[PDB]
RNA sequence: CGGUCCGGCCGGGAACUCAAAGGAGACUGCCAGUGAUAAACUGGAGGAAGGUGGGGAUGACGUCAAGUCAUCAUGGCCCUUACGACCAGGGCUACACACGUGCUACAAUGGCGCAUACAAAGAGAAGCGACCUCGCGAGAGCAAGCGGACCUCAUAAAGUGCGUCGUAGUCCGGAUUGGAGUCUGCAACUCGACUCCAUGAAGUCGGAAUCGCUAGUAAUCGUGGAUCAGAAUGCCACGGUG
């Protein structure tokens, strides 16, 4: 992928430990309580003024070599071109071709 | 079969007479691999023609596929740019199966109520030679006769 | 009480030969040792597309065999736990020790 | 469509819709808000909502409440 | 002593124990007709007890785990065949004369890659 | 048609892996990337200490490189002077502590990297790729080897429609998985383009 | 037989007979019958009068057959005049879902034509 | 075997099922016929397996300047206050049509209701999520266990038993649309999946023509996975009947 692509992707990460994991998952579970406010919190309105590249659903799994946003596997973090490549050299551990 | 010559699989026979012919005969019924629902109609069906045709379960079989069995049949062939039909003689095994497999399909291309009652009413149809399947070994016989010179 | 060893590894020639020593090395410095017991191995299957573009019935298949042993000793003996902890494994055989 | 737990709204144009209130009616309003539910508190405004190139201007009826503000600006051109 | 014999078919595997007395079928703590519900899975266990004679002669407590209907049906036979023959072993020639003796070694053929399923292609179109 | 990967395909009958280390789902990710990584700054700064092969081991959490070197001189240095400053930028790269262990090669011409490596070094010097070829083939049979087999694709000699050329000389059994068949490939980075080398060097069953 | 909606439904079985109905489907029927005190399984034969209205008083609870069909027909009408998606797409007599119309839309466009 | 809350559940037993490491076994070896006394084939014995036992991986020299400069790499060329870069909204989902690949059907070898027997192979901590409770339901609240032969996804469906419909565009078939919702996600208008209620198209077996499959195959019936916040009739994989 291109060089801009892959850096959209650094700032994506980088917003979704910033706020969405410490901040903005607190706002969301109080959006959800019953118990407390039923109809003045804000909560919902205050999520929207967080940055979009805060969320974890708006980043995409990319090859980690190539930069490739399709074929991906999370078991290795690479496209099939470049799983196929490293595991013909041995260097994914315990991976050989199969048969059964 | 251009180089191995294979013989013929040798299955199981029937769970109720112990008749192979009988077994062949549910497996032409037979779809969608189910045996259970296949005996169930084929039994059922033996069970409705015996009782109203006078018992002997297996002779009243063999008493429509008698009419139903062919003894001649033609063999499509090229041989120069025309298509010829040749009259062969089928062997004794496949005369069963195609009796068989007459049967089934003439039952099947009936307006009656259930399975059942569409093969008892065809094997009926066949005892007496007046039907589908009866009429379809008619054919192949008007086809034979026909191409009798090219023998 | 109990101690429970439980050995995970990509290679099975590796495994029950780590495992070989554990067993040994318990039952030589005096210790009850039940196993070396073989587990299920999880058999992780993968299938990728071999070409870079279009050919989608070409494909590569894969498997990562992890090998599962269990070596439990009954004896917790002085002499057998300061044998066992100054053993020196594959360095691809995870240990997983449970009390 | 959506779960029952407040409707959705843009924080940008709810406070453009409270500025037409108070201040009286002006020119089209333009907002890319196509998300948007339409509020009772926006009959008798003229919303200008985006397609994609200009801003499709919408009378707000009361029968619009509830409907999201891109229901009434077509996307693609069809002849 | 029980005599003992494995029998399996498909991913069925049974085990089968035979002690002298009585025509009593047990299997996986249930009766022969509660277990199985089609009379075909029943007379498949009772042709062992055929060639070999048995009517109130010797009892069978078996057990079954995996596979299905016809798949446990057949593992028993094989096992009853493998209990006998623990008990005389002079009766492999009436048991192999029937083809009890051998085991099915048809499994289910794995799916393979570009194809429907083990075997069935996806059509194909020229233009 | 296409042929199987040599060394892939080898992979558990006669041929070891490069990567040893275990990790479950989790970390398994995260520790291919930083092998890459170091991979990558090791044969980038030992380029000229003739690197034929690269092995990593995580033992707990530690690094164990095993660099594999026909020249261990160049990549040791003056008394660890060299090997210090890599084992440094190793654990910076990994994280966990790390460890180098240096491998001698003694016969590099009969190592598939070292051999596609000097063929490829050779091409960007302006060699004759046939003259390359035959050396190549010629030093791996003088030196034992029951077979090699060597190819150069693409633009070659500078020429505007690519070829593909290969030598063999010997016994290459590819289909025996028995046969100990060293596979490896380099790219030539010519003026006129790339210029692929894929060497196999038979050297025996079992 | 005569419920509701002027239509005469069958001498078949209760709940099936009750499906005849425009606004009644399997649900409302089952809910109907359990609120009367009538089987499913029984025929309109022996249902005498005295079961008929009390099930007639039953089905008059929801809006059905002519009363249903202007109901469907106004909200319909309502997206047309409204301006959006939906009523440009009831206006247009193709798919108001969302379903492509590349291929395969034929029960909202009609047969095809050359 | 000892003890019963009748649950392998607890002492125990290492028998068996199974798990997974090592090993044996099948080679036309034996017998007979055919065949130039050869190769080989055919039949038979023994054997769990018989003539490469079943399935897979494995794809020679080469062919098509065949596919991929959009995985990546790269010669040359071209843009470089723009062909680069950031953002919001839209488009990739348009719809007179045509073709290819699929799913679901046209039904009593079937639909529906209740009762009920038998799998295999996978996945899982920013996760699989029990039990309990609320809702007709999709779900929701509360909250165990489990980095897992232990816990969870997860009730296999065909089948079988009984009852019903009785050849009807139907208790077949589900498209389309109306009303109300559920969840994921900053956000479901364009353009998500699913539920509830109502609606109930075409279709009663497909012209010329054409495809797959030789055995645990076809046919049919469910099950899981990768990708994935969510989005499978596709794909990859699994067993049941056969
Ligand atoms: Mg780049
Ligand atoms: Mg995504
Ligand atoms: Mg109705
Ligand atoms: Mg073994
Ligand atoms: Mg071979
Ligand atoms: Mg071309
Ligand atoms: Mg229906
Ligand atoms: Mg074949």
């Amino acid at each position: 992928a291109k060089q801009s692509m892959k850096a959209r992707e650094v700032k994506r990460v980088a917003l979704a430990d910033k706020y969405f994991a410490k901040r903005a998952e607190l706002k969301a579970i109080i959006s959800d309580v019953n118990a407390s406010d039923e109809d003045r919190w804000n909560a919902v309105l205050k999520l929207q003024t967080l940055p979009r590249d805060s969320s974890p659903s708006r980043q995409r799994n990319r090859c980690r070599q190539t930069g490739r946003p399709h074929g991906f596997l999370r078991k290795f973090g690479l496209s099939r071109i470049k799983v196929r490549e490293a595991a013909m050299r041995g260097e994914i551990p315990g991976l050989k071709k199969a048969s059964w | 079969p251009r180089r191995r010559v294979i013989g013929q699989r040798k299955i199981l026979p029937d769970p109720k007479f112990g008749s192979e012919l009988l077994a062949k005969f549910v497996n032409i019924l037979m779809v969608d691999g189910k045996k259970s629902t296949a005996e169930s109609i084929v039994y059922s069906a033996l069970e409705t023609l015996a009782q109203r045709s006078g018992k002997s379960e297996l002779e009243a079989f063999e008493v429509a596929l008698e009419n139903v069995r062919p003894t001649v049949e033609v063999k499509s062939r090229r041989v120069g740019g025309s298509t010829y039909q040749v009259p062969v003689e089928v062997r004794p095994v496949r005369r069963n199966a195609l009796a068989m497999r007459w049967i089934v399909e003439a039952a099947r291309k009936r307006g009656d109520k259930s399975m059942a009652l569409r093969l008892a009413n065809e094997l009926s149809d066949a005892a007496e030679n007046k039907g589908t399947a009866v009429k379809k070994r008619e054919d192949v016989h008007r086809m034979a006769e026909a191409n009798k010179a090219f023998a | 009480q109990r101690i429970r060893i439980r050995l995970k590894a990509f290679d099975h020639r590796l495994i029950d030969q780590a495992t070989a020593e554990i067993v040994e090395t318990a039952k030589r410095t005096g210790a009850q040792v039940r196993g070396p017991i073989p587990l299920p191995t999880r058999k992780e299957r993968f299938t990728v597309l071999i070409s870079p573009h279009v050919n989608k019935d070409a494909r590569d298949q894969y498997e990562i065999r992890t090998h599962l042993r269990l070596v439990d000793i009954v004896e917790p003996t002085e002499k057998t736990v300061d044998a066992l902890m100054r053993l020196d494994l594959a360095a691809g055989v995870d240990v997983q020790i449970s009390l | 469509r959506s779960l029952k737990k407040g409707p959705f709204i843009d924080l940008h144009l709810l406070k453009k819709v409270e500025k037409a209130v108070e201040s009286g009616d002006k020119k089209p309003l333009r907002t890319w808000s196509r998300r948007s539910t339409i509020f009772p508190n926006m009959i008798g405004l003229t919303i200008a909502v985006h397609n994609g190139r200009q801003h499709v201007p919408v009378f707000v009826t009361d029968e619009m409440v509830g409907h999201k503000l891109g229901e009434f600006a077509p996307t693609r051109t069809y002849r | 002593n029980q005599y003992y014999g494995t029998g399996r078919r498909k991913s069925s595997a049974a085990r089968v124990f035979i002690k002298p007395g009585n025509g009593k079928i047990v299997i996986n703590q249930r009766s022969l007709e509660q277990y199985f519900g089609r009379e075909t899975a029943r007379m498949v266990v009772r042709q062992p007890l055929e060639l070999v004679d048995m009517v109130e002669k010797l009892d069978l407590y078996i057990t079954v785990k995996g596979g299905g209907i016809s798949g446990q049906a057949g593992a028993i036979r094989h096992g009853i065949t493998r209990a006998l023959m623990e008990y005389d072993e002079s009766l492999r020639s009436e048991l192999r004369k029937a083809g009890f003796v051998t085991r099915d070694a048809r499994q289910v053929e794995r799916k393979k890659v570009g194809l429907r399923k083990a075997r069935r292609r996806p059509q194909f179109s020229k233009r | 048609g296409q042929k199987v990967h040599p060394n892939g395909i080898r992979l558990g009958i006669v041929k070891p892996w490069n990567s040893t280390w275990f990790a479950n789902t989790k970390e398994f990710a995260d520790n291919l990337d930083s092998d890459f990584k170091v991979r990558q700054y090791l044969t980038k700064e030992l380029a000229k200490a003739s690197v034929s092969r690269i092995v990593i081991e995580r033992p707990a959490k530690s690094i164990r490189v095993t660099i594999h070197t026909a020249r261990p001189g160049i990549v040791i240095g003056k008394k660890g002077e060299d090997v210090e400053k890599l084992r440094k930028v190793v654990a910076d790269i990994a994280g966990v502590p790390a460890q180098i262990n240096i491998a001698e090669v003694r016969k590099p011409e009969l190592d598939a990297k070292l051999v596609a490596d000097s063929i490829t070094s050779q091409l960007e010097r302006r060699v004759m790729f046939r003259r390359a070829m035959k050396r190549a083939v010629q030093n791996a049979m003088r030196l034992g080897a029951k077979g090699i087999k060597v190819e150069v694709s693409g633009r070659l000699g500078g020429a505007e429609i690519a070829r593909t050329e290969w030598y063999r000389e010997g016994r290459v059994p590819l289909h025996t998985l028995r046969a100990d068949i060293d596979y490896n490939t380099s790219e030539a980075h010519t003026t006129y383009g790339v210029i692929g080398v894929k060497v196999w060097i038979f050297k025996g069953e079992i | 037989a005569r419920i509701a909606g002027i239509n005469i439904p069958d001498h078949k079985h209760a709940v099936i007979a009750l499906t005849s109905i425009y606004g009644v489907g399997k649900t409302r029927s089952k809910a109907i019958l359990a609120a009367a005190g009538i089987a499913e399984d029984v025929k309109i034969s022996e249902l005498s009068e005295g079961q008929i209205d009390t099930l007639r008083d039953e089905v008059a609870k929801f809006v059905v057959e002519g009363d249903l069909r202007r109901e469907i027909s106004m909200s319909i009408k309502r997206l047309m005049d409204l301006g959006c998606y939906r009523g440009l797409r009831h206006r247009r007599g193709l798919p108001v879902r969302g379903q492509r119309t590349k291929t395969n839309a034929r029960t909202r466009k009609g047969p095809r034509k050359p």
